[PDB]
Formats: structure tokens, sequence, C-alpha cells
């Protein structure tokens, strides 16, 4: 509610595009930087404060090194303490994200406990642990076996982007088309 | 394909003109079926009456195919098959004929009671007591 | 001749929806059209009188506000003439109040054409409209038009105006009558919905079928009626083909 | 169990206890046995008329 | 189906004229003679019954389950009423008078009949209420597990022409068809002690009600299974028609001693 | 603007309440009109079916007679059939001197009303009804509204004829609506001003109207026989003489306490 | 909130008004609505025709009066009270650029926010005729409000005397997947989720129905001995017929 | 054909006031009758031809 | 203007108020300030 009025001030505008982007390291709950691609952070609010950090953010999250973290913005303001809690929360939006997009071009409600493992790039327990403060979190529900090795929470969240929403739309457009089609055309024979 | 209902009603008038003499089954089969399918009042009336000029050649079958239509349903039908039988059986004395109109003559519905006496009287003129003891 | 009145939908539901409301302790009102006589009179439209403290004669009959409305109406592409004038009252077959010949008498010195039609909301709560529209006889015209006519002849020498009654008939047009018929979308959607929820319910109406077809075997005994059966084995029949649709 | 005051059975081999009532098959059971009486009903009465 | 529906009129069949044709009285004071339906002509049509009427159609739009109302205040229907033997010991001779009159037939009609004496169909209860005899009324309705239908009978003592007939006939035809039941009547001296030696006038518009009572009462409890218990303040008197055998047929006693 | 929303509140129309006799049926329902016939209806719009009751009072339409709204039911204060004064309008300590009276008047009234816990836990219930019996014109009246005023109870004065209308259950409904009251409003005084016109004995054995007061009678009886109890609604009856109350009422059950005026 | 009603006169006006002031294809018809609003049901209980033209230079710039707006609803409160207006009107062509541009303008004499009832009223669509919509900016934005109909009991015992599946509806929604299909390929082009995804893995197990089948199966064996019961009843009565026709002949052979 | 006509008369009667019962007090040999009804008050009315 | 319909009244979401006409019937009105509290005093037409 600053930008399309204007009114705006450099003092204002270098505050609010720096403060954003120190929050959005130290905080998230949505996902850690497709939403800052439809979201301006740099897009002529202001380009100063080296908000490199942004893009640094996106090649950390998906490495998932502590080098570069460290080497994301600068050592003790990539810390925070903010980071200390947040590592395991960004950890786990990175790999769901990642693994809606990709398992099966419907989005069905089946993962593979092995998958989000090796996808998250966590040990046994420690995944084990993860996954149950993520149930707790919502956006999930309907009901994973911690038995049967079978993730089979219900499918409902938000997906990302206008990019590859697209590319997934068209494909599941010509199969709800496809099966409608069928049914109408017995119907219309007899 | 006038939606008004008078141009509907001026149509079955148009096959019983059109196709009069000698019948013809396409044009018997049209008006049956704008009788029979149509429900407003005037059309179902007009179409019966329309039977009865395909069929003046052929007119011992005129009885029959009104034979089912005298005792059904709404006044409007049986006043068209009364005109049917009167226009079709007029100077033969078809003893078919007058069995069929005698119940119409003494219907409740005034205007059937009219159209009855009417169409009697077509095909039983100059026909005598003693030759029909039913005059 | 004399007249045949044909009222529109709109015309038909305004003479309705005033009617209801100005209760008997009546409104008053002006219906609106035209027409070419003999055979073809068109009721287009009408509206309201604003209820007046003397009931419902010639005094309630605002003419500031009929000129107003008229005026308005006429910017709007809707004005006409007034064809004769409506309301609301406590019903007669004989004219519906005494107020209503008295207000159409003084109507009748200007116009000669001019009709009073009411509904009565008393006897249209069986679930069948009771309207009745009446007119007075003139002279010159319903004896020149429909041994002959003895009664009329003796009736119009005499009184001069007497009531007639004047049918009812209605005209629409089709573009009306397409759009009804889509309304009466959630039609559509609402059958699916219904569908649905009928199998959710479907657990009772099952058992109560199996209850109906105890009686109705038992009574088949008892006779030993048959008509009830024929029916309640048409019906049975005409569930199951719903319930098989269903699902 | 033998009058069914115990939703199980006795697995005699394993001696564990283990439900056999996965709640009740035959909850319409009733309201299929009117319907056969009727039936039955039906069958008789239009026989005499046939005959 | 439409045309006769909701907004109804209540009404009280009388009896069938003939085919098609019913009189019915309507409980404004209209009385109407009226159409029933075809499919309500055979295997539905009662001599006498509750309907449904329309108010400009006159005609039968339903029948109704017996229990239509009067302008008088509704009777009240306690299922296992909370009175259930409280007071006992030293009640020894009313007691076990009570239960052989009242309690036997409800469960079972059948053993009087087959050995062919008549059961009470009505008693007749004096000495005091609410004392000990209420009590026992009400306990003897619950052990049964019959509807206690505490019936007020001093509010027949409704002041016009017949609403009360009316809702006696409704009570009796109720009783019988949610049976067992007792139909306990709150103070019977009101509404038929009445001319003994053409004292106790002014009681005409009772004479009605006490009617429709007798031929009610006298009319079924053929085997029994549905009590009638008469209830007075001490001892009154009464019209001698329920006194005599088929109907009060135990008159008990509230011991003095 | 005012009377412009005059206008505006003449086409805001009002319609008729009913109170429902018995339910039959989600569809169909008996109720009495006020106007006086007893009416099936059936629902209409912008209801709640979890306000319905039997004998709770409904809205009905004018011109539709189905249940467009549904109410809460009502007594009605009155001050025609029961004239209610909230606490009494003289002093129970400064009219000491009718301390014989004040004393018996405060042990059965008092202690029940401020302590139901005492007489609970003895097991044998709390006092039932009260005569004031001897002259009213010694200060008896002064003596009711006094005991009223000092626990705060409501004080009901009924006039014992208004209980009589002619008119089929008015009556009936008269000490149903008095009751419900008390129950509510209680502690609560229902105070019989007096007692031989709905509480006799007969003329002479015989009728003229003597039947009315049976019909009255027999109501308050009932109230007392019956499942709900005196307790935190209490009566007191008053008359001149007992030589015109009813055998029941004497005979302990309905009265018990007996209180004479010295 | 809102769920709003609509009088059947609202809709056969606006068709009549059409036509009898001879507004052809290339001229919109706007109105005005109003009746009660302030309630989370909407009550749309009248209208009326308003006086709308637009220019030749652009046919963006157009001319609505408010004068006939001012003394109008103090001619409507005078026989209804309780029927100022709220709101507005149109018949098409439909979702102009200026079809935004008449809500600064109506929100110049509305208490609330101008609703905006476009309508097909042509009656020549197929379906819904009611494109009703929230008139809010942000530019033509238009949330869309589904629901028509509800009126008085007077009205609804009128509408019949004027008066007197499975397929349909999944030809429609072909027509919607088909049409959805098509927009995202061109949405695709011009730019160089969760409901469309509800929409495929859902339906992917007629179909639903499927999964369901196992329950319906059992009640289902129960529903056709129920009708097998009403064959044997048919034939029943039919005896009784071929009876009739037996006694008829036996009757005349004796006579 | 016979059902719809049948459905049609009862429509017919189905459109009534009803009749009102009446005691015939007294009989008048000009063609008046003298009746009680109980629906109402006293009236004069017109003896029928059907009876 | 008489002839006009009295009340004879004895009675002394929003606020619902009963009025006890002389034809003996109980009629709804609101008493939300539409129809005013100084409008109802029992005892009185």
């Amino acid at each position: 509610t600053l930008e399309p009025s204007t009114s705006i001030t450099l003092a204002e505008r270098q505050q609010l595009a720096y403060d954003l982007s120190i929050s959005a390291l130290l905080g998230d709950k949505i996902y850690n930087f497709g939403e800052l691609l439809h979201h301006p952070i740099m897009e002529t609010i202001v380009n100063d404060s080296n908000y490199d950090w942004l893009f640094q953010l996106l090649n950390a999250l998906t490495v998932g090194d502590f080098d570069k973290f460290d080497s994301l913005i600068k050592v003790q303001i990539s810390k925070i303490p903010i980071l200390a809690q947040h590592e395991s929360f960004l950890r786990q939006k990175i790999c769901l994200m990642t693994l809606i997009e990709t398992v099966f071009v419907k989005n069905i409600r089946m993962l593979s406990f092995e998958d989000i493992s090796k996808a998250t790039h966590l040990p046994k327990d420690n995944v084990e642990h993860l996954v149950m403060r993520a149930i707790s979190l919502g956006l999930l529900k309907g009901s994973i076996d911690q038995v049967n090795e079978l993730v089979t929470i219900s499918w409902v969240q938000p997906r990302i982007i206008s990019g590859d929403q697209i590319t997934k739309m068209k494909d599941r457009l010509v199969e709800w088309n496809d099966q409608v089609e069928k049914l109408g055309k017995k119907m219309e024979a007899r | 394909a006038s939606d008004e209902s008078l141009l509907r009603y001026g149509g079955a008038f148009t096959i019983a003109l059109a196709y009069a003499g000698t019948g013809n089954n396409s044009a018997v089969k049209r008006l049956l079926h704008v009788a029979v399918s149509d429900s407003n009042d005037d059309v179902r009336r007009a179409a019966v009456i329309a039977l009865g000029f395909v069929l003046l050649r052929d007119y011992t079958t005129v009885p029959r195919i009104v034979q089912l239509l005298s005792k059904s349903h709404n006044a409007h039908v049986r006043c068209g098959t009364a005109f049917a039988l009167g226009i079709a059986c007029a100077g033969k004395g078809l003893q078919s004929a007058i069995d069929v109109l005698d119940p119409l003559t003494k219907d409740p519905v005034d205007f059937v009671r009219q159209a009855a006496m009417i169409a009697l009287s077509m095909i039983l003129i100059q026909q005598t007591e003693k030759l029909n003891p039913q005059v | 001749t004399k007249e045949t009145v044909y009222i529109s939908s709109i015309a038909l539901l305004k003479m309705l929806k005033h009617g209801r409301a100005g209760v008997p302790m009546e409104v008053m009102g002006l219906m609106l059209g035209e027409f070419v006589d003999d055979y073809t009179v068109n009721v287009v439209d009408v509206f309201a009188m604003p209820q007046s403290g003397t009931g419902v004669s010639v005094e309630a009959v605002d003419d500031v506000f009929q000129a107003k409305m008229m005026d308005m109406l006429k910017q709007t592409g809707r004005d006409q003439m007034v064809v004769g004038w409506y309301h609301s009252h406590p019903g007669f077959g004989c004219w519906l109040s005494s107020v209503d010949v008295n207000t159409q008498k003084s109507f009748e010195q200007l116009n000669s054409r001019a009709v009073a039609v009411v509904v009565d909301p008393i006897q249209s709560v069986k679930g069948k409209v009771v309207i009745d529209a009446f007119r007075l006889i003139d002279t010159g015209a319903l004896i020149n038009n429909l041994l002959n006519k003895a009664n009329i002849q003796a009736l119009i020498h005499g009184l001069n105006r007497h009531y007639y009654s004047l049918n009812i008939d209605y005209h629409k047009t089709a573009k009306e009558t397409k759009m009804l018929m889509n309304l009466h979308y959630e039609e559509k959607e609402e059958s699916n919905l219904a569908a649905t929820k009928s199998m959710v319910k479907i657990a009772e109406q099952y058992s109560k079928r199996i209850e109906e077809e105890k009686e109705l075997t038992e009574e088949e005994l008892k006779t030993r009626p048959k008509k009830h059966l024929s029916e309640t084995a048409d019906e049975t029949l005409e569930n199951n083909i719903v319930s098989v649709l269903t699902a | 169990i033998l009058d069914k005051i115990f939703y199980g059975v006795l697995d005699q081999g394993n001696g564990w206890l283990y439900v056999y009532e996965t709640p009740n098959q035959d909850a319409t059971y009733d309201s299929a046995l009117e319907l056969v009486g009727q039936l039955n009903k039906v069958v008789d009465q239009l026989f005499e008329k046939a005959s | 189906k439409r045309i006769q529906s909701v907004p109804l009129v209540i009404g009280q069949f009388l009896e069938p004229i003939d085919q098609n044709t019913g009189i019915v009285s309507s409980t404004t004071g209209m009385s109407y003679v009226v159409r029933i339906l075809s499919t309500l002509d055979r295997e539905l049509l009662k001599p006498s019954m509750s309907v449904a009427l329309h108010r400009h159609s006159n005609a039968l739009v339903d029948i109704l389950p017996p229990d239509s109302d009067s302008s008088i205040s509704v009777m009240g229907e306690n299922e296992k009423p909370d009175v259930t033997y409280a007071d006992v010991g030293g009640l020894d001779m009313q007691k076990q008078e009570i239960r052989e009159a009242v309690e036997l037939p409800l469960v079972q009609a059948d053993l009087y009949e087959q050995i062919g004496i008549d059961p009470p169909r009505g008693v007749l209860l004096y000495g005091p209420p609410g004392t000990g005899k209420t009590m026992l009324v009400k306990a003897v309705a619950n052990s049964t597990k019959a509807a206690f239908i505490r019936v007020n009978g001093s509010e027949f003592v409704h002041k016009y022409l017949g609403e009360g007939p009316r809702m006696v006939r409704d009570v009796f035809r109720l009783a019988r068809e949610n049976a067992p039941s007792i139909i306990f009547i709150d103070e019977v001296d009101s509404i038929a002690t009445k001319r003994f030696d053409a004292q106790t006038g002014s009681d005409r518009e009772v004479q009605r009600i006490l009617i429709e009572l007798l031929t009610q009462m006298d009319g079924f409890d053929q085997s029994t299974n549905v009590k009638v218990i008469m209830a007075t303040n001490r001892a009154d008197t009464l019209d001698p028609a329920l006194l005599r055998p088929g109907r009060l047929d135990r008159k008990i006693e509230f011991p003095s001693l | 603007d005012k009377t412009e929303n005059d206008i505006k509140a003449l086409q805001s129309i009002g319609q008729l309440i009913g109170e429902v006799m018995k339910e039959l049926s989600e569809e169909k329902y008996i109720v009495k009109a006020s106007s006086g016939p007893r009416y099936i209806v059936g629902v209409r719009n912008s209801v709640d079916r979890s306000k319905l009751k039997k004998g709770v009072r409904v809205t009905l339409d004018i011109t539709t007679l189905t249940i467009m709204r549904i109410l809460p039911r009502e007594t009605d204060p009155l001050v025609y059939n029961m004239t209610s004064f909230e606490q009494g309008e003289i002093t129970f300590d400064g009219i000491g001197g009718l301390t014989e009276q004040i004393r018996e008047l405060r042990e059965v009234i008092e202690l029940p009303l401020k302590n139901p816990e005492i007489f609970q836990r003895v097991g044998i219930k709390p006092p039932k009804g009260v005569l004031l019996y001897g002259p009213p014109g010694t200060g008896k009246t002064l003596l009711a509204k006094a005991v009223a005023a000092t626990i705060g109870a409501n004080f009901i004065f009924s006039p014992a004829s208004g209980i009589v209308d002619k008119y089929i259950g008015e009556s009936a409904r008269i000490i149903r609506e008095m009751f419900a009251y008390a129950k509510e409003h209680e502690p609560c005084i229902i105070f019989m001003d007096e007692v031989d016109a709905i509480g006799g004995r007969r003329f002479s054995e015989g009728t003229s109207a003597d039947r009315e007061i049976q019909r009255t009678l027999m109501e308050l009886l009932t109230q007392m026989d019956g499942f709900d109890n005196l307790g935190q609604t209490k009566i007191i009856m008053a008359t001149n003489r007992p030589d015109t109350l009813d055998p029941a009422l004497l005979r302990p059950g309905r009265l018990d306490r007996k209180v004479e005026i010295p | 909130h809102e769920k709003v009603t609509i009088a059947p006169l609202v809709l056969l006006s606006a068709l009549d008004h059409y036509e009898r002031t001879q507004t052809k294809e290339n001229k919109r018809c706007v109105g005005v609505i109003l009746g009660d609003a302030n309630s989370s049901t909407i009550r749309v209980t009248n209208s009326f025709a308003l006086p709308f033209e637009e220019d030749e230079k652009n046919s963006d710039v157009w001319f609505l009066d408010h004068n006939y707006i001012e003394n109008m609803n103090e001619m409507c409160k005078k026989i209804n009270a309780k029927e100022k207006l709220i709101g507005w009107y149109h018949s098409g062509p439909k979702l102009r650029a200026s079809d935004l541009k008449i809500n600064e303008l109506f929100k110049k004499y509305t208490q609330n926010n101008p609703l905006l009832l476009i309508v097909d009223v042509k009656q020549q669509g197929v379906g819904l005729p009611t494109d009703a919509y929230v008139a809010i900016e942000q530019e033509k934005t238009f949330l869309h409000l589904p629901c028509t109909i509800e009126a008085e009991e007077a009205e609804e015992i009128g509408v019949e005397h004027l008066l007197r599946i499975r397929l349909t509806n999944q030809l429609k929604s072909l027509k919607g997947l088909q049409s959805k299909l098509k927009d995202v390929v061109e949405y695709l082009d011009k730019v160089i989720h969760t409901i469309l995804g509800k929409l495929q893995d859902v339906f992917n197990l007629n179909n639903l129905q499927k999964a369901l089948t196992v329950k319906t199966n059992d009640e289902l064996m129960v529903i056709y001995i129920s009708n097998l019961v009403r064959s044997i009843i048919a034939f029943d009565d039919l005896i009784e017929n071929k009876i009739q026709n037996k006694k008829i002949q036996e009757q005349r052979v004796k006579d | 054909n016979d059902k719809v006509r049948f459905i049609k008369d009862e429509l017919r009667l189905l459109q009534e006031p009803g009749s009102y019962v009446g005691e015939v007090i007294k009989i008048v040999s000009d063609k008046k009758v003298l009746v009680k009804v109980q629906p109402e008050g006293k009236y004069i009315v017109d003896v029928a031809k059907d009876i | 203007q008489l002839p006009y319909l009295v009340a004879n009244v004895v009675e002394v979401v929003g606020k619902a108020a009963v009025v006890k006409t002389s034809s003996r019937q109980t009629v709804f009105l609101p008493m939300v300030g539409l129809v005013d509290p100084d409008k109802l005093k029992p005892n009185d037409l």
C-alpha cells in the first residue's frame, strides 16, 4: 500500500527494501525465494545495500551448504541468531516445493519416505523429527502413516510461480477434458 | 415454422386442400402427427378436419382412422372428428359414419353436439324413413 | 365487437404485486398500453396509486402523481395511454366493490373502451388466482354486435349500463419464454448437488419402501385395493430408476 | 462370546484374543427378512387367481 | 397436489353418507358436506376421524392421527410418571385392592377373557387423594410401563357448545391406539354430579360430554388393555350409566381404619 | 425525518402471534391463532427450528398462515388478573406489636427460601401452603406485604374472582401463567384474596356457577399433588372464616401450616 | 455478506425495455435497481430504465443523468417504502472499457457500493442470463456473484399460470475444460493453482462413482429385489384382465 | 384416457364451499321451505326440484 | 381517522412487544424504536 500511490522518499524505500531482505532470510512460512520473484525485492524500489543476497539465498537453499550460508550475506548477519531455528523450516520448504511439481503430473499425495530424505539431504532420525514438526504446521492433513513408510497426506497447498504452474496445467487440462469427453460420448450415443 | 397459433392452424388446411382427392400416406402421416403431438386446441381440431379432404375418395377408411379420436380426450378433437366424417362421408350414407356420430350428439360440450348434428345431416341428405329406420 | 384482454407477463405480475400489498382497505391504480380493437387489446404495463384514506374511488386517483409517473415513464420508453384502471377489493361476481363501478362510470364519459380489472388475494391463496375483469355495457355497440337477442336488447334500452365479464388471456414473447427455463443455472448445478445428497439419505428412503410393500401385500390378502397396488408398484419402479441413475 | 457379549473370539493355537465383529454385516438384515415375506405372500395370491 | 396444501383448517369427520361424499363438522362451528378422495375412500376411511380441511376447496386434504386440539388447555401426558411407590407399608389393603384391579388387564387382557369374567374397564376410587391413593395410581402406570394421561375432568368444563365433546372423543381414540394407557379423570364429580332429585341444575353443557364419554368408554375396552380410573375428592354419587356393570365395576375403598 | 419514519413503519407491517398446540411433523403443526380457530400450518422463510418446541408462541402470516418466525413464549406481565408488586410497600420490623403473627410467618417462609439446604439434609420436604385466617381488617393484609419486603420475594396479589373468566380454558391459562412466572421469579408469595370463590364447598350441594369454582379448585390441587413441588414458590391463602374453605384444602398436603391471628 | 435474490420482473423488464427503446447492438442500455441491501440477503425488489447515450467520437464517452435518479426513487418510495437505489443495470454489449466507468459516477448517489447486474436480456445466450458482478475497481476486476430468483407468493403462482439430464451437465463440463485449455495456451503466449489441481487427480479414479461402487452394489441388490416384487405384482393384475376377457367370452357363448 | 377424464371431474368437485346441513322446519306448499341451519341463522329457501 | 382500530391492552433478535386488541387477538410488533415505548401503558386504548 506504499508503492502504487507514490508519495515516497528515498529514506523510506531504503528501510523497506533492506528490512524486507533481512526479514525474508530471518523467517518464512510459504517458500524462501519463489515468492520474491512475484514479490519486488529490487524491481526499481531501490537496488542499494547488496540485494545479491536474495539470489545468493536461492543457491544456498538448493545446495544446503553451511559455507554458502556464511557467504550468502556476511557471517554474523547470515546467522542472526534467527537462522539457528530457521534452517530446518527453510530446509523443509525447498524439499516440499521441489517434490510437489515433480513426482507425478497429477499431484497425488503419495511420497516415498526415502525420496523425501534423499532430496532434503538429512539423516534418518533427523528427518523424522523435521516431518513431525511439519505436519503440526498444516497445509497438510489426511493422515501420514508412520508405519507402512507411506507419506500419504492430502493434496491441498498452493503451487509456486506462473512458470511451471502453466506447463503442468496444460498436461492436466488435456487429461481432465479427455476423461469428461469419454463419458459424454458414451451417453450421447445410446 | 411461424410460431403463431393462427399460422400453425392455417398449415393443417394447406395439406388437406393440396393433397385432396385420392389420398396420400405421407399427407395423412403429417396431419395425424400434428393432431397427436401438438397440444394447441385450434391446431388439433384443424388437423382432424383436414383428414376428411385427403380422404374424400377413400371414404370407407375415415371411421377407422377417426374411431379412436372420437373417444379421445379434449372436446376440440372430438369436434374435429365430427367434421371429418361429415365432409368425407357426405352423400354416400355410410352406415359406419353414423354409428361413430351417435354418442357425440348428446355430448355435454355444446359445440360437440352442434357439429355432430351438422355432420349427421350431410351424410343422410335425401335418405328417408323405412330406408333407414334411424332417421 | 367487444374486447378480449391480453395481459403481459410484467402487467399480470404488477397487478398481483400492488394488489396484495395494498390489501382490501384498498390501493387503486392505472393500466397502461394500447390496442387496435375488435380482437386485439393489450395491457403492457401497470402502475400503483399511493394509498388514500377514502378507500378506492375516483378521489384516490392522484392526478399529480399519475402525471409525474406518466412523464417519467415516457423518458424510459414505457409510457403509453390509459387502457383502463385496476385495483384490489373484497371480490364480487357483480362488481368487486361499489367504489370501483362509481369510479368506472366517471371514466366511461371520457373513454368508451376502458376496463376495470381487479384481482382479489383472499381467493388467490387456494393456489389458483381469482381475477376478474368487468366493464359496463355501451349502447350502439353491444347491440350492433354480440329471433335475435331480445334479452340484451331490453336490457340496453332499459339500464344503459350493467356489468359483463371480460375474458382473461395472456400474451408474452418468446424471449421471456426461453430464458425463464434456465433459472426455473441454479437448476443444472442444483441438479448435480441433489443427486449426490440423495444417495446420502437413501438409507432411510430404502426402509420406508420396505414398509410400503408390507402394507401392500397385506392389503391384497384382506380384499380376497388392486388399484392402489398397481399405482403403489409404478411409484417404486420410478424411485429405483432414480436410485440407479444417481450412482 | 457364546451369547455375543464379547466382540471377538479366542484364536487358539496363538492363544490371543482377536476381534471377529468388524461391525455387523447384517444391519439391514431384518428389512430384507420382511421383503422375502412380502414376495412369498404375493406369489401365493397370484397362483389362486391364475387357476 | 398443490391445490390441496397448507394453510389448512382442522375439522372432524362425523360419518360417510355415500360414495365419495362425507359429512364433516369443522371446529369453528361451520359444518360442510365435502368430498373424500377416491384413494382415501377405501382402506383408510374410518367413520369418525380427525381431518385436515382446506379453507376454499371444501375437500379432504388429509386424515390426521387423532389428537386434534381444543380452545381449553391441553391435557398432560407423562410417560413413566415420577411418583412410583413412595408411600408404602401399612396401606396393605389398598395396595392389594389396586393391584388385581388395575395392573393385570394391561399386562394380559387375554386371561380375563379366557376365564370369561369381565375385566375391570373403569374403576372408581374413593377416599382422599394426595395422601396415599394418588401415589399408587401413578406407580401402577409406571410399573405396567403404560402412558400416564392425566386428564383434567373439571376442565370440561368449557362454557361452549359441545369444544369439550370433540376433546373427549380424541382422547379415548388416542388411548386405544397408544395402548397400554391410563385415562385418569381428575374429579369426575364435576361433570357427572347432576339431577338425582331435581337438584344440581345448571349442568346442561356437561350432559353432552357425559353421553360422549359413555359411548367411548363402553364401546371399547372389550378385552381391556386401556384402563379408566375415576377419582373423587371423597365420594360423590354419579349419574346411573357409569355406575352399572360394564364400566365402573370395581369400586375401591380407601380404609377408615 | 421522524414523521416520514411513521409512514415507513406503516409499510413495515406486524403479524399475529399464536401458540403451538402440538407439532405433528416438521411439515404439519396444529397452531392456535389468537383470532380464535385451529389450523394446520407448515413453515415459511426466516425460521429457526431449534427454538421450535411444543407450547411455544410463534408468529404467523396474515395471508399465508404459516410459521414465518418463532418467538419466545411470554407470561405477559399483568395488573388485571394478577397484579405483581416486587417486594411489599410496608415493612416487617415496623409493624412489630403484631409480633406473634410476624414470627410464625418468618419461620415458615424465610428460612426455607434463603436456605433450602437444611430442609434438604433432613429429608422431609420444605413447607407447602400457609393459611392466614381470622380478621382481614386487623392488619392481615399489612403482614402479607411485609413478609414479601424482607425476602425480596415477588409479591403476587390475586383477585380470586378474576381467576372467573367465562371462556374456554382462559381460567386454566391464568393458573398456569401464575405458577410458571412464580418459578422464574422465585422466591415469590402467591397471595389468594378471600378463598371461597376458587375454593368453595358448594352453595347447598347444588350448582349455578359453583362448577366454575370446582374447575378452579382442581387445578390448584393438581399443581400441589403433582411432580412440581412448592418450596421456593410459596402460596398463602386468606379468608375471614374457615367455614367456606373446601375440605380438600383443610386436609394436610394442600395446606399444612395454619396460622391463626390471636 | 452477499446472497442476491432477483425479482422475475427485473429480467422481464430488462428484456422488454431493450426492444421497446429500439436499442441496437453497439449501444448500451443501462439501468438502476432498488430494494433492500443493508442485510446479508440482498433483495432486488424493483428496477427502472435509466436514460443513457454514448457519442460518435469515442463510445466510452457517454451521458447518464442523476436527476431522473433524484426524484424517481422518491416516487418508488411512495408505492413501497424501502425500494431506494443501491446500484445498477446493464443489458450489454457486455464488459466494455466504460462498463467499469459507470461505477465512479454511480458511487455518486448509492448508499454502499454500486451493485452491477449485467444481464443478457435479449435472452440470446445459453445457460445463465445473469452476469452479476460486485462493482469493484483495482480495473474491470469484476468478481462475479451467483444468484437469481426468489420472489413473492403471489408472483410465483402467477408465473406458473403464464407457463401453463446427466449428459446436459456433462456437455457443459466438457465445454469448460476445453475453454480452460484454450485459455491456458493463450495465457502462456501473452505472458511471454489450487482450483485446477482439484478440478485432475481427484476425478482420475461415473469416475468418482467407481470408488463408491463397492457400497452401492450391496444396496443395489436390495433395490433390484424391490423392483422384481413389483414385476410379479404386474403379472397378478394381468391375470385378472385375462379372466375379465375370459368371462365375457363365456357369457357370449351361453347366449 | 378414462383416468385423465376421471381426475378432471374430481378436480371440478374439489372446488366447492361445501353444503350446509339444516333441519326442515316445515314445508310451504308454494315451494318455499323453512330451514334452521346449524351453520347460520334461520332462513327461507327454495325447495329443490331434484327431490 | 375513525373508523379506526383500537386496542385495550392490559400488558404492562431485538425487542418484541405483545399487543392485545379488543378483538381478543395477540399481535407482534417490534419495540426497537420503530414503535415508541411511550405508546404502551396498560388499561388504555
